[PDB]
């Protein structure tokens, strides 16, 4: 039951501020340090520093995060925060909170799911969803093309999660400040088109859900 | 700064075999009888998960297939036997002194037998045509190894511009890769030709896998 | 590696060693890391529970995570005995440049000491 849950991904414009949250539960909050960790998609992991909830003392920062970064607490709510001021392109990353062991021996044992921060002036754009049906074997492959959206992420499922095996969702490609990805589903030829096959696309940043049934051409 | 160097950076290991990952620290990480290096596993889209703490302690719930050893400046993670679910990237990390540092990492690929891609092509949907666009999609699914080529053909002739490709990460169950290929055109360009062809060329055969359709 | 303490009781303790520390100068205790001290004493009893007070700028605290059996790290009248003892400092422990550590141990007390030059850092 130990868990660290971070606030959701966010698109920020250059120059803006972001306050990322990390709510903890299942342990005595004040007995453990909270470490922050940055990961950029190209590169690896960078330890940003840490904050002490027992003392309430001034946090410790790694050299690269002095001045524009502020770690803070709301201890009654089991919540640690990372505020980043005057956002720039190099800040575009995933930020993780991670609990320090009671002592340093035990490592950073529990990690948040991460908070992907996008830094861009480009505008939030909902996706258009297109069915990929075979044109006019014992398995059949169908898909959904999810085109023209910003920012990441989108979620794609098939029959609401009911079809989970035989599914590939492909990493998005960015072109001209808009993302595109596809998903493919492979089912037995007997069961399509006799049983229906629907892709469910969600794009939370634009408050969009779309269902698209794959009908034969 | 304590620099941590991983050797190797990348590694391909067969099921049941040993994967040996070294981590070299630029100065000693020992203090007071302990060695302050921990080992993490990261799968794509996921947070790092701690395997080993203080060089040689196996974290509870991690199977003993993972084995950490070493002291001072020289650390080793052994995974033996390797399993499908071990496709991931592994980081060493030092907690001896500020700033805490991570190594650059080691990406572990699981060797499996070669498999040819299942190829499928799709015409632009009628919905997309109403917006003025037309994307032709080719899926290359469940192949090994990762290396592969796709060629686009329109009326028998080769096409370079407007093609974009995207590989999945190594599947955690069957160890294959899959790749998509999206040829994007305008409605008008699309309707100017008839025959649209996707050709996958892969290690497994000197013959391209040809999937085609006709607009009409 | 020997350091200056102060005998609260009857001089039973002859010396105190701390890895890294010398005399009465700043002895650094790193939070989140083990703290090791070697003590030897001649107690004047036949028989042992260990009790550690520690004030941090006058927050007077009894130390948590103390293994209190002396014979888990190690006795009769008129003879010496050596003890090499480790306490692991919690990572969250408060930092201070003004620390006073007080350690003492069938029918009364065996040994006692006071150390005033520990500094908690990192």
């Amino acid at each position: 039951q130990i868990q660290l849950v971070q606030s959701g991904p966010e698109l920020k414009k250059p120059g803006e501020t972001i306050k990322i949250s990390c709510k903890a539960s299942g342990y005595t909050f004040t007995n453990y340090g909270m470490n922050w960790v940055k990961q950029t998609p190209g590169k690896g992991l960078k330890w940003m520093g840490w904050i002490n909830p027992y003392t309430g003392e001034e946090p410790s920062y790694a050299d690269d995060f002095k001045g524009r970064f502020a770690f803070s607490l709301e201890t009654s709510a089991n919540t640690a925060y990372l505020q980043i001021n005057n956002l720039n392109n190099e800040d575009m990353a995933t930020y993780f909170c991670a609990r320090g062991g009671f002592t340093d021996y035990y490592g950073m044992d529990y990690w948040g799911q991460g908070t992907s921060v996008t830094v861009s002036s480009a505008k939030t754009t909902p996706p258009s969803v297109y069915p990929l049906a075979p044109g006019s074997n014992s398995m059949v492959t169908l898909g959904c093309l999810v085109k023209g959206y910003f920012p990441e992420p989108v979620t794609v499922t098939w029959n609401s999660g009911s079809a989970s095996s035989g599914v590939h969702t492909f990493p998005a490609v960015l072109q001209s400040d808009l993302y595109t990805l596809s998903s493919s589903v492979t089912v037995p030829s007997s069961t399509w088109p006799s049983e229906t096959v629907t892709c469910n696309v969600a794009h939370p940043a634009s408050s969009t859900k779309v269902d698209k049934k794959i009908v034969p051409r | 700064d304590i620099v941590l160097t991983q050797s190797p950076a990348s590694l391909a290991v067969s099921l049941g075999q040993r994967a040996t990952i070294s981590c070299k620290a630029s100065q000693s990480v020992d203090y007071g009888g302990n060695s302050y290096v921990n080992w993490y596993q990261q799968k794509p889209g996921q947070p790092p998960k701690l395997l080993i703490y203080a060089a040689s302690n196996l974290k509870s719930g991690i199977p003993a297939r993972f084995s950490g050893s070493g002291s001072g400046t020289d650390f080793t993670l052994n995974i033996h036997p390797v399993e499908e679910e071990d496709a991931a990237t592994y980081y060493c990390q030092q907690s001896n002194e500020d700033p805490w540092t991570f190594g650059g990492g080691t990406k572990l690929e699981i060797k499996r037998a070669d498999a040819a891609p299942t190829v499928s092509i799709f015409p632009p949907s009628s919905e997309q045509l109403t917006s003025g666009g037309a994307s032709v999609v080719c899926f290359l699914n469940n192949f090994y190894p990762k290396d592969i080529n796709v060629a686009w053909k329109i009326d028998g002739s080769e096409r370079q511009n407007g093609v974009l490709n995207s590989w999945t990460d190594q599947d955690s169950k069957d160890s294959t890769y899959s790749m998509s290929s999206t040829l994007t055109l305008t409605k008008d360009e699309y309707e100017r030709h008839n025959s649209y062809t996707c050709e996958a060329t892969h290690k497994t055969s000197t013959s391209p896998i040809v999937k085609s359709f006709n607009r009409n | 590696d020997q350091v200056d303490v102060k005998d609260c009781a009857n001089h039973e303790i002859k010396k105190v060693l701390v890895p890294g520390c010398h005399g009465s100068e700043p002895c650094i205790i790193h939070r989140g890391k083990p703290f090791q001290l070697e003590a030897l004493f001649e107690a004047n009893q036949n028989s042992a529970k260990i009790e550690i007070k520690a004030s941090i700028d006058g927050l007077e605290v009894d130390v948590p995570g103390i293994d209190p059996n002396a014979c888990h790290y190690m006795l009769v009248k008129g003879q010496q005995y050596d003890i090499k003892y480790t306490w692991n400092v919690p990572k969250i422990a408060p930092k201070s440049e003004n620390v006073v550590v007080t350690v003492k141990v069938d029918n009364g007390v065996l040994a006692c000491a006071i150390a005033t030059h520990a500094k908690i850092r990192d």
